[PDB]
């Protein structure tokens, strides 16, 4: 069973370096080449380079030469990629891949977030229902979860009990370097003030849990 | 320079059980000196890594369903899915490993087709709680629409707002195959207090003409 097991998420400052790793098993490590691939919103999928573990020979995409360095540790059957002089352009998911010959499976990916920001819990603001949020017999309400770092935050509604019509949107990165996200739900218009609505917000990186009631 | 792979279409709506066909063309021949053509097809599901379906043009990767087939002529390539299932939904990528540097196409999204659904549009003024703190976020919600394409335009006392809003969109809904979208307009408390009419104008294929939702503070 070929398994490629990548290291965990990285959060580093511009100018820093990171060493990502990819532990392999279920094939003869020394007989097949390892590749690394970048996936970013800005550039899609990009091949970084390849390394032959047998003699350590490596070959790069000229776009990443001296940005990225490939090595292996044969005792552990682990591949590594060192990334240096990081910029926000390097914030991406990085995959490690095996040869098509051993199945050409890809690791899970490792997310690298390059940022000056420090850990910060969100403020939670209501998005109250009104006439402005009522299309006939359905009303929308929600929570604005603002100014946190890093991702992620979780949001449930009424302590897991409300899930129908919930939309928790992807976070956006604000020009301040902090994230912001909305979670909304549509409900029967007639339920308002009879049924209470609470958004349960959790931001584990800062240990910030908030239950926020949302009413007209 | 580097080999460019161009995929078509960008987005492919299908109904479950339809046949799907996706195209990839190369700016150079992908025939290697060894006689092989190193053009490969991958499927990436949301939050997952790319998975290899077809390698070297037409070789079905061991354990990939028979309904995936690869074809093509040295520079024009095609992936066919004979009976589309829910497991097949996501982004399909072609890639080439004939010539260094290896390169990828831009992806084709295979999504569920449904009837046009106009968005339900809702606008939320900033909360008094937030105003105390010193910022004003105005949120416009476009709920349960299809197709994905939607234009949101913010107006503050008829001043078209540009560069001071951010949008976010959900993945296609499991049940109803719709999208939802939130757009946040960020102002200072000071600026927010200077104006009266906040308007979110929504342009969508499913609407007669663009709808506007506003409030006056």
């Amino acid at each position: 069973q070929v398994k490629l097991q990548q290291s965990g998420a990285e959060f580093v400052k511009a100018g820093a370096s990171v060493k990502l790793s990819c532990k392999t098993s279920g094939y003869t490590f020394n007989n097949y080449w390892i590749h690394w691939v970048k996936q970013s919103p800005g550039q899609g999928l990009e091949w970084i380079g390849e390394i032959d573990p047998s003699d350590g020979y490596s070959n790069y995409n000229q776009k990443f030469k001296g940005k990225a360095t490939l090595t292996v540790d044969k005792s552990s059957s682990t591949a590594y990629m060192h990334l240096n002089s990081l910029t926000s352009e390097d914030s991406a998911v990085y995959y490690c891949t095996s040869s098509t010959s051993v199945g050409g499976s890809w690791g899970q990916g490792t997310t690298v977030t390059v940022s000056s920001a420090s850990t910060k819990g969100p403020s939670v603001f209501p998005l109250a229902p009104s006439s402005k949020s009522t299309s006939g017999g359905t009303a929308a309400l929600g929570c604005l979860v603002k100014d946190y770092f890093p991702e992620p935050v979780t949001v449930s509604w009424n302590s897991g009990a409300l899930t129908s019509g919930v939309h928790t949107f992807p976070a956006v990165l604000q020009s301040s370097g902090l994230y912001s996200l909305s979670s909304v739900v549509t409900v029967p218009s007639s339920s308002l003030g009879t049924q209470t609505y609470i958004c349960n917000v959790n931001h584990k990186p800062s240990n910030t849990k908030v239950d926020k009631k949302v009413e007209p | 320079s580097d080999i460019e792979l161009t995929q078509s279409p960008l987005s492919l709506p299908v109904s479950l059980g339809d046949q799907a066909s996706i195209s990839c063309t190369s700016s150079q021949s992908l025939l290697h000196s060894n006689g092989d053509t190193y053009l490969h097809w991958y499927l990436q599901k949301p939050g997952q890594s790319p998975k290899l379906l077809i390698y070297t043009l037409s070789n079905r990767f061991s354990g990939v369903p028979d309904r995936f087939s690869g074809s093509g002529s040295g520079t024009d390539f095609t992936l066919k899915i004979s009976r589309v299932e829910a497991a097949d939904l996501g982004i399909y990528f072609c890639s080439q490993t004939t010539h260094v540097p290896y390169t990828f196409g831009g992806g084709t999204k295979l999504e569920i087709k449904r009837a046009d659904a106009a968005p339900s549009v809702f606008i939320f003024p900033p909360s008094d709680e937030q105003l105390k703190s010193g910022t004003a976020s105005v949120v416009c919600l476009l709920n349960n629409f299809y197709p994905r394409e939607a234009k949101v335009q913010w107006k503050v006392d008829n001043a078209l707002q540009s560069g001071n809003s951010q949008e976010s969109v959900t993945e296609q809904d499991s049940k109803d195959s719709t999208y939802s979208l939130s757009s946040t307009l960020t102002l200072s408390k000071a600026d927010y207090e200077k104006h009266k009419v906040y308007a979110c104008e929504v342009t969508h294929q499913g609407l007669s003409s663009p709808v506007t939702k506003s409030f006056n503070r």
